RNA sequence: AGGAGGUAAAAAUGUGAAAA
RNA sequence: CGCGGGGUGGAGCAGCCUGGUAGCUCGUCGGGCUCAUAACCCGAAGGUCGUCGGUUCAAAUCCGGCCCCCGCAA
RNA sequence: UUGAGCCUUGAUGUGUAGGAUAGGUGGGAGGCUUUGAAGUGUGGACGCCAGUCUGCAUGGAGCCGACCUUGAAAUACCACC
RNA sequence: GCUUGAGUCUCGUAGAGGGGGGUAGAAUUCCAGGUGUAGCGGUGAAAUGCGUAGAGAUCUGGAGGAAUACCGGUGGCGAAGGCGGCCCCCUGGACGAAGACUGACGCUCAGGUGCGAAAGCGUGGGGAGCAAACAGGAUUAGAUACCCUGGUAGUCCACGCCGUAAACGAUGUCGACUUGGAGGUUGUGCCCUUGAGGCGUGGCUUCCGGAGCUAACGCGUUAAGUCGACCGCCUGGGGAGUACGGCCGCAAGGUUAAAACUCAAAUGAAUUGACGGGGGCCCGCACAAGCGGUGGAGCAUGUGGUUUAAUUCGAUGCAACGCG
């Protein structure tokens, strides 16, 4: 709860999941968001579907923590992408700012070479 | 296709803010010779300001912070 | 890298990533380097891009139009 | 099947009066080319139509209609890589056949007393929406709903 | 139309001799 | 002797703290997707639910006592 | 502080009958009514998703017990649970 | 002896030229807290792997090693292999306008000599990630297979060693000579720097193509065109680039290099069909939408199967089975 206004989310999104424990920049989590949790086994895991019920699933029982406006800092491809989180947009809770921080090297360490 | 050293002489050095910060972009990315048609000798030297003045901290590795 | 609009965006309303990559280089750019084929990859498509070039050309001839 | 192309034709119709579309729900129900006798029993499921509203012929049929007539269609469409189901629209070519053939499907099962005493459930098994017409529609209403992605 | 994104399950054998 | 547990088609494993279904697979029969073989998909035979007894609408399940076994200390 | 034992107590109890998600026993018959009702905006402890109950309340002062289909009474009340 | 060959100096041009030393941020990421709900994970789907001590995830803090996203381009430099952030250091070679200088000192080269991807190997460090050998789950008629989760050597820097490649623009090096179009291109001459230039000059490079040439393909002023200098190499295919011996190497092997025997073919270019799980398009109930059913079941015919003295026979992958 805490009953505070606006908060810092970050998003990790993996290829197979968009990651987001509702969490703060000063490390206060409460509201997790798995693409596996939210069922969507199968070929359901990387898609799109899974990610959007859980990120309602993710912003659960929060009007009583307080928060409205979330920091989205979504970290790599997702499987929503555009709609995990627009769907907040849609239902109405708004973004502060959505910092799309892709992790791009300089080509340092030796990448893995799956799918030969 | 702009005015260049036959007819504008300029140099192209990382003390110059202006024209520096004229061909980069907001995604980490110096703008390439392929649109803005700047001449190839002095498209190294472009090159060569961004990474001057990386390390002098007038542009950075990254742009978030 | 950042797409908030921060009063007027209510929607993700994203194009940006589409006229550019949208999965451009996180797919490709991520592993898998190989160091020795590419280039006839790159070189094949631009051969398309010549043949590209080299219909565009051919186009009057009479075409009954 | 590719580029198929007609405009639509025509049917028999009521002699009592002046109704295509109830004409069209007879066809459906005149199976084995048995038009006559089936004809004069949709008559008598007009008439025990009529009992449970009270109403009208075209209004009690209506509504025996409108908590069944459908707006979406369930088809598997791929985006190119994989199918999953999405609800998509019906053209109304079909939708104004769709719902009418469903409720001589309702009524071709459960056959206890007459045609007329089975059509008397499904009419109103249809016009209080509580029919295998829209019981089996609300499955599809909410299979393709759960997994709508692209359209 | 120049650039772009987007694309799909495991499936094997049939030894000899027949060219105006 | 006593804290516990286990007996389930010809054999193996879930059903048991929530009673309403006696099921999942091997070997067995055939019918087809192939042009032929193969990989594959269905309906099924057959178990006194260890036995007897007692409540309940009804007992594998919830309980009584007894025959037969295995993890431990007398 | 936690997992148990036990308190003032806090809930909860559907072959089938069903206004009633009734464990047996059990008795008299009005509880209830400003030591501020019979309704509902809304999160939700209960869950065999069948369904009532508790607090707040713009209102505001009504109602059913036996009597009935049930092997049993109707969390109206109710001793031990 | 001069000079157009060749060579030297002058003066500017550009560059991952070589090596050595610092640097910086990001990035999978280990040492953990914070705080936190049950999965994380992966694909064709599933799963071993993996987390309730609180992982994935979360941000701030800390430790690195090894490589440099955009720039970046049929771009540059180097003999080739091959070399890519930045910065200064010692140092390579090429090019260019125009002068002065010695005056044929050159061109190629058996032998010899040096350099020489990666892998492998030797001693020592070093190890983050990747990943041989090695583990498991499944797909499977087989899995020492794809897909999938762990991981060693190796990769690593220094010194050695090996001396192999599709080390390949599959074209030796040197110089002369023979229509052009269109890109990239850096020194550089004149004109109006009038203005995004006009007009050239040459180094080098890319593509389409002329005569010619070529088996044809195509190459085509960087030739495979027209000639000359000189080195190296081939004589049908397999056997075999192996055997034996020498040589070199720590070894693995490299290297120089047959014969016997066997066969009458091996091959290359291009042409027309056939097929491809090669890519696109048009299209027949193929699919799509419903309607009706063969198959079930009660009966009839047909043939096989199983029996019979005969239960004829021919048809019997698609084109046999109510067929003749």
């Amino acid at each position: 709860r805490k009953q505070v206004s606006d908060g810092v989310a970050h998003i990790h999104a993996s290829f197979n999941n968009t990651i987001v424990t509702i969490t703060d920049r000063q490390g206060n989590a409460l509201g997790w968001a798995t693409a596996g949790g939210s069922g969507f086994r199968g070929s359901r895991k990387s898609t799109p579907f899974a990610a959007q019920v859980a990120a309602e699933r993710c912003a659960d029982a929060v009007k009583e923590y307080g928060i409205k406006n979330l920091e989205v800092m979504v970290k790599g491809p997702g499987p929503g992408r555009e709609s995990t989180i627009r769907a907040l947009n849609a239902a109405g809770f708004r973004i502060t700012n959505i910092t799309d921080v892709t992790p791009i090297p300089h080509n340092g360490c030796r990448p893995p070479k799956k799918r030969r | 296709f702009c005015r260049f050293t036959a007819e504008g002489v300029q140099e192209i050095d990382y003390k110059d803010i202006a024209t520096l910060k004229n061909y980069i972009t907001e995604s980490g990315k110096i703008v390439p010779s392929r649109i803005t048609g700047t001449r190839a000798k002095y498209q190294r030297q472009l090159a060569r300001a961004i990474k001057r003045a990386r390390y002098l901290s007038l542009l950075p590795y990254t742009d978030r912070h | 890298i950042k797409v908030r609009e921060n009063e007027p965006f209510d929607v993700a309303l994203r194009r940006f990533k589409r006229s550019c990559e949208k999965a451009g280089v996180l797919a490709e750019v991520r592993r898998r380097e190989f160091y020795e084929k590419p280039t006839t990859e790159r070189k094949r498509a631009k051969a398309s891009a010549v043949k590209r070039h080299a219909k565009k050309l051919a186009r009057e001839n009479a075409r009954r139009t | 099947p590719r580029r198929r192309v007609i405009g639509q034709r025509k049917i028999l119709p009521d002699p009592k009066f002046g109704s295509e579309l109830l004409a069209k729900f007879v066809n459906i129900l005149m199976v084995d080319g048995k038009k006559s006798t089936a004809e004069s029993i949709v008559y008598s499921a007009l008439e025990t139509l009529a009992q449970r509203s009270g109403k009208s012929e075209l209004e009690a049929f209506e509504v025996a209609l409108e908590n069944v007539r459908p707006t979406v269609e369930v088809k598997s469409r791929r985006v190119g890589g994989s199918t999953y189901q999405v609800p998509v629209e019906v053209r109304p070519v079909r939708r104004n056949a769709l719902a009418m053939r469903w409720i001589v499907e309702a009524a071709r099962k459960r056959g206890d007393k007459s045609m007329a005493l089975r059509l008397a459930n499904e009419l109103s098994d249809a016009a209080e929406n509580k029919g295998t017409a829209v019981k089996k529609r609300e499955d599809v209403h909410r299979m393709a709903e759960a997994n709508k992605a692209f359209a």
